[PDB]
């Protein structure tokens, strides 16, 4: 599962590498649009090796409800409309840039950013631990990076 | 008459519409550039012929480029300037004049700030 | 900011590598034939790796047919494609039933800041002198620097393609260095 | 990590920080570093105990990194600013000493391109090159009166002409020529030749403001407008007589519970109200005027309008601004014929221009008037005239008396013969629904190979209207546009053939025409030849109860007996066939 | 002569049950089944149609023993235009002629992800981006209408015709064509700027007195009227000995 892997980011190059080596990846976008789904289609068609599979979902890592829903979607069975996956890695690289906000300026944007970059990363890990423990998966841990 | 039919290639009566861009620029030189004196009869006639060679480049170029005729001075050796223009743009040797370029040519033939051209370019209401 | 975006219905699934393999080959095959890619360009090796990582029987037949039916007498480009074509089929037969690999063969770049005589600041990425592969990049990393102290590519791609399936036996590790 | 170029992530000082024998990273290197942590060795390690990896490149051993990077920026900025101030002062000195007389010799005249729209005729090779591709035995083997060629084609559709559609199909972007043609079609630019706000101007002008427009500027001024108002896009009501699929007018029958207020109406209209309702109305003359008063009693039947919200909101419509007048179809024709006929009339002249035949009568220097056929056809025909005769006539709106004849599928081919061709050729109008255009070629081929004609117009046309949209939606043939928006799909990306998530077709409108001839006559007349029609078959399928189910009947075009194939038939070998000739 | 050329050049396969109508069609010009490069599929973006069509083309190619590893390159032009019903095949046919004469094969840019079901059809390839080939020799065009209408046209590259005439007849042709391309360009640009590409005829090429005479004479042809400059039938050239 990779967050923050938009175009011209470290995440995008990680993603090419994962597909190149046959990974099944869920990449999340914060700007879901035709320009984005065209981007990712062109990546997969260039790089996606045999047995690879890129799923691209809209997402707002700043939302608790999105975080729960996304992990619930990845782990729900194909019968219920999920992927019926079981994560081996999570690479939560989703950020928003804060510039020239020194201590006196910390306001809404910084408290929101803190939710994306910390609080909701703990909630993704929480959700992944609840889904794996629901199904009694004790020997296939997800490497958080 | 002293003002001949302009669109006459090798003595074959024709029409501006059914002349090539090469044929039009060679005919301008034939009618507006005196071989004995080896110069343009009027500077405004040279300007009329340069304008037309620029218009050729505009029609047959694919991208923004520098003109091959930077000063109309270069037309004081007209045969060279014509060969230089139609070698860059050899399509223009074969294509007939665009209808936009006919209209432009007949509109330069009516410029009040130039010596009247020494030829009838078209039979219409303005023939008199 | 906390407005939901996610919905299972907007999930887009890309999984048809079987079909994009053939397109990747055919794009390369006609790129080479029209001299868009030459025998020196790294892009020829990158595209090979990606074709090898999608190798199956249906792709090996697709390559065998197109390369066999190429007439090398029509042009130098047609000979270059046919030589590389044969090489790529040899690789794609070898790596059938082998796991696909991540292998970056892009030329490693370093920063260059240049100020001109008119004081315009331009930043480019230029190729490093010492490091022209990732193998060498990992060697440069293992050697550190003075501050960290405490108390076949670019010349012929067709031969560099023939070396892709061969898992190079590491004599002595970079960790020893 | 270094972002893209210049400003991002302080790239300008990266070379500077690297001069301490610290390393900075490309994204591709930092990606490779991080995938190092998904290798099985480091994964196995992560599972023993948590793994902290430093991919910092020694940047931790630089003391006061804030101060050190601020110093590097300030040592670049001072050096850039100095040289800028010295460059500004040598440019001013040079200005003063040389004025603008020795500075005017440097400036050169640029040539801005003008659209030069070619007709893209086929490139004929030298005979040596075109003798290579065919075997030598071919020469004098074929009867060229039995070889059908396509000599010209055109279409009116969602992306305008065949030239413009082809640009957007092959390259997904307009050329200069493509923009100008799409701007002219859509009516953004008209041509002007004359005096325009005094001085004389010969060229394109904005069709609204009459402001001059250069060819270079047409991409800058109108491409966004052209791309917005072409192709598969939200149904524009202005193009469909105010049809809005979000507000689709139906009428419910209601019984009057208590009497209405009397309204005024003419004698004839009141007698009509009386005839219909019988006892349930009262008509009374008003002696002052002679105009009657209609009074609907209790138990009378009325019709109250109600709007339905429909879920097909997107179609392949012809670019907004497209107008038959732009091609020069007179208002007397536009007011008479169905809108579909206007697409055919334009497609037919535009095909004749593609075939190098500007005056169709030229054909009759080479062939009899009985030898030019029209083998073209439609699926549903003039569906605006059907609406007219079934709905608008019911609602006693004003409709042309001859609306019936405009409705008929064979009436587009009538107008073509009546306005342009004036042949007495065969006229075989097929109706094949979505296979009408391939049936047209099948009939037009069979017509030439039979001697009944030597040229045929072929092809197909169909319009998009309210009733057909709705009915394709009740048959669930078309894509539900609400479901597409649920899945985050924009209009453009709703027609996605061969994909996992395809869910019905996108309705469109327009016409396509080809001109086909015998090859023998094409060579004689010297018309371009864009291809040979080698085959054209049709086929039904089998016993079933589903009319819209597609089947495998056309598989019969590849029927051959393979019991006895031990030795190749000599009849397939061209050397043999040429010998027997 | 013509009947012999027809018996051996054109219609050599009409009576032969060992040769397909689709094989004979190509074989006529010396093409084999492998030379069919591009299939312009109906490809409506419906579940039933797009599978059915792929399966149909696959089974044709397999029965006519097309080379393994040589799929037809499917072209789904309706990703861009949508489905105009009657006009569908006409648009396909125009894009087939534009594929042959350019050798560019357009890609389905909405082919996000090709249906897994279509992998079983090894004789079909579904590109998502435009290929500049060295050349396309023939193009199939398959349509499937409502009411069990199925169609197929084959269109062959027009260069396979010119190898069937003499160098003198070909060079005559090429001279005539160039003359006509120049006059057509002239007409096009003039009709574009003055909104007069379309010009309705006011009259038939014959008056009403000649109408029956022109119909009944098969060798009646038109000729420029010296006065009006228009192509008309002239009484003198109807039931003429000449």
């Amino acid at each position: 599962l990779i967050t923050g892997a938009g175009k011209g980011s470290i995440g995008a190059e990680v993603l090419q590498g994962l597909l190149q080596g046959g990974a099944k990846v869920v990449v999340t976008t914060s700007r879901f649009s035709k320009q984005v789904t065209d981007y990712y289609q062109s990546i997969y068609a260039k790089y996606g090796a045999k047995g690879s599979t890129l799923i691209v979902v809209p997402f707002n890592q700043g939302s608790k409800q999105d975080v729960e829903a996304l992990i619930e979607f990845i782990y729900d069975t194909e019968k219920n409309g999920g992927l019926g996956w079981d994560l081996d890695a999570i690479i939560p690289f989703a950020a928003i840039p804060e510039q020239g906000i020194e201590l006196e300026h910390i306001d809404s944007k910084s408290e929101f950013a803190h939710r994306i970059m910390l609080t909701n990363i703990l909630r993704m890990m929480g959700c992944v631990k609840k889904q794996k423990s629901a199904r009694g998966i004790e020997t296939r841990p997800a490497q958080v990076i | 008459f002293q003002k001949p039919w302009f669109a006459t290639v090798n003595g074959q009566a024709r029409d501006l519409a059914t002349m090539t861009y090469e044929e039009v620029a060679k005919r301008l030189v034939e009618l507006m550039f005196i071989r004995s004196t080896n110069s343009w009869f009027d500077v405004t006639w040279r300007t009329f012929t340069g304008d037309f060679l620029r218009r050729v480049e505009e029609r047959f170029t694919k991208s923004k480029t520098l003109s091959l005729i930077q000063s109309y001075s270069l037309l004081d050796k007209p045969d060279e300037a014509i060969e230089k223009v139609f070698n860059a743009y050899p399509a223009a040797r074969e294509q007939f004049l665009n209808a936009q370029d006919i209209d432009h040519f007949l509109s330069m033939c009516q410029n009040p700030m130039q010596k009247p051209v020494p030829f009838v370019p078209v039979l219409d209401r303005r023939f008199e | 900011g906390v407005a939901t975006s996610f919905s299972r219905k907007k999930a887009r699934t890309f999984d048809s590598s079987w079909n994009w393999a053939k397109q990747s080959l055919l794009s390369l095959y006609f790129e080479i034939i029209h001299g868009v890619l030459k025998n020196v360009d790294r892009e020829v090796v990158s595209e090979a790796i990606n074709i090898m990582n999608r190798s199956n029987d249906a792709l090996i037949k697709f390559m065998e047919y197109h390369i066999s039916n190429t007439d090398e007498t029509k042009g130098e480009n047609y000979q270059l494609v046919k030589t590389l074509g044969e090489q790529l089929i040899e690789n794609c037969k070898q790596v059938l039933d082998v796991d696909p690999v991540y292998k970056d063969v892009a030329k490693p770049t370093g920063p260059k800041t240049a100020i001109d005589k008119n004081g315009n600041i331009t930043y480019s990425e230029e190729p490093r002198e010492k490091v022209r592969k990732l193998s060498q990049y990992v060697q440069e990393m293992a050697l550190g620097g003075p501050i960290t102290k405490e108390s076949a590519l670019d010349k012929d791609s067709t031969k560099e393609v023939a070396s892709l399936p061969n898992k190079s036996t590491i004599s002595k590790t970079v960790s020893s260095t | 990590t270094r972002g893209t170029g210049l400003m991002s992530a302080n790239n300008i000082i990266a070379e500077g920080i690297e001069k301490m024998g610290v390393r900075t990273f490309s994204q591709k290197e930092m990606a490779f570093n991080l995938l190092g942590l998904l290798t099985p060795e480091v994964v196995e390690l992560c599972q023993k105990s948590p793994v902290m990896a430093d991919l910092n490149g020694g940047l931790q051993f630089v003391p006061e990194l804030k101060e050190f990077t601020a110093k590097l920026r300030k040592e670049l900025v001072e050096t850039s600013e100095v040289r800028k101030a010295v460059s500004i002062e040598t440019a001013l000195e040079h200005k003063v000493v040389n004025g603008n007389s020795a500075d005017a010799a440097y400036a050169q005249v640029e040539i801005q391109p003008r659209a030069n729209i070619q007709l893209d005729f086929p490139e004929l090779k030298p005979y040596k090159q075109v003798k290579q591709i065919a075997p030598a035995e071919l020469e004098g083997l074929l009867d060229l009166e039995r070889v059908i060629v396509v000599t010209g084609f055109a279409e009116v559709g969602p992306w305008g002409s065949a030239r413009t559609r082809w640009e957007m199909e092959a390259f997904g972007e307009f050329s200069l020529e493509g923009c100008v043609e799409m701007a002219w079609i859509m009516g953004f630019i008209s041509y002007h030749n004359g005096n325009l706000k005094g001085r004389p101007y010969t060229g394109w002008v904005d069709s609204k403001t009459k402001e001059p427009v250069d060819d270079k500027d047409v991409k800058a001024k109108y491409e966004t407008s052209i791309l917005e108002h072409s192709g598969i896009r939200l149904i524009e009501p202005e193009l469909f007589n105010g049809y809005n699929p979000e507000k689709k007018e139906m009428i419910q029958e209601v019984i009057v519970e208590e009497d209405l207020e009397p309204f005024e109406a003419s004698k004839e209209t009141a007698e009509q109200f009386k005839h219909q309702h019988g006892d349930k109305v009262d008509i009374f003359e008003i002696p002052e005027t002679g105009e009657y008063s209609v009074k609907l009693l209790k138990g009378a039947t009325l019709y109250i309008p109600k709007a339905l919200r429909f879920d097909r909101l997107v179609a392949g419509q012809i670019p907004t601004g497209w107008n038959a007048k732009t091609y020069g179809i007179s208002d007397d024709i536009i007011s008479q014929v169905d809108p579909i006929t206007l697409f055919v009339l334009v497609s037919v002249v535009e095909a004749f221009i593609a075939s190098g035949i500007t005056d169709p009568y030229e054909m009759y220097k080479y062939v009899h008037v009985s030898e030019v056929g029209n083998c073209s056809g439609s699926g549903m025909g003039g569906v605006s005239a059907l609406r007219g005769m079934f709905k608008d006539r019911f609602k006693d709106e004003p409709v042309q008396n001859d609306i019936l004849q405009e409705s008929f599928i064979n009436t587009m081919s009538a107008w073509v013969n009546m306005l342009l061709i004036s042949s007495s050729g065969p006229i075989k109008t097929p109706v094949g629904a979505c296979a009408t255009s391939v049936e047209s070629v099948d009939i037009g081929v069979e017509t030439i190979l039979s001697g009944k004609a030597r040229i045929c117009i072929v092809g197909g046309y169909d319009d998009f209207q309210e009733e057909g949209s709705f009915e394709f939606g009740n048959m669930k043939a078309t894509s539900n546009t609400l479901e597409e928006f649920e899945h985050g799909r924009t209009p453009a990306e709703m027609s996605r053939p061969a994909t996992t998530t395809r869910n019905g077709f996108m309705e469109a409108q327009g016409a396509g025409i080809q001109i086909i001839m015998q090859a023998d006559l094409a060579l004689k007349m010297g018309v371009p030849i864009y291809g040979i029609v080698a085959m054209a078959a049709t086929a039904t399928d089998k016993i079933g109860r589903s009319v819209p189910a597609p089947g495998k009947g056309i598989l019969t075009t590849a029927r051959e007996h393979h019991s006895s194939v031990k030795y190749a038939s000599p009849n397939l070998n061209m050397k043999y066939r040429k010998r027997q000739l | 002569l013509r009947a012999a050329q027809q018996q051996w050049g054109n219609d050599f396969y009409k009576r032969d049950p060992r040769i397909a109508p689709l094989r004979g069609a190509l074989a006529t010009y010396g093409l084999t089944i492998d030379d069919l490069g591009v299939a312009s599929f109906h490809g409506t973006s419906t579940k039933a149609n797009d599978k059915n069509e792929s399966a149909t083309i696959n089974e044709m190619m397999k029965h006519l023993g097309r080379s393994e590893g040589n799929p037809v390159i499917g072209v789904f032009q309706k990703f861009l235009t949508g489905h105009p019903k009657g006009a569908a095949g006409a648009w396909m046919m125009n894009g087939a002629l534009q594929i042959l004469n350019s050798g560019i094969i357009p890609g389905n840019r909405n082919a996000d992800n090709v249906d897994k079901i279509l992998e079983q059809f090894e004789y079909v390839l579904y590109p998502s981006k435009t290929l500049k080939t060295d050349g396309v020799r023939a193009v199939s065009i398959t349509s499937f209408g409502f009411g069990q209408k199925g169609g197929q046209a084959i269109v062959v590259h027009p260069d396979y015709l010119y190898g069937a005439i003499t160098e003198d007849r070909y060079n005559e042709y090429v001279a005539k064509v160039s003359a006509r391309e120049k006059s057509a360009y002239k007409f096009f640009h003039n009709g574009m700027i003055y909104n007069k590409l379309f010009v309705s005829k006011e009259h038939a090429p014959y008056t009403d007195e000649l109408e029956e005479d022109v119909y009944l004479d098969p060798l009646a042809r038109v000729s420029k009227d010296k006065k009006s400059g228009s192509l008309t039938f002239n009484s003198k050239n109807i039931q003429s000995k000449d």
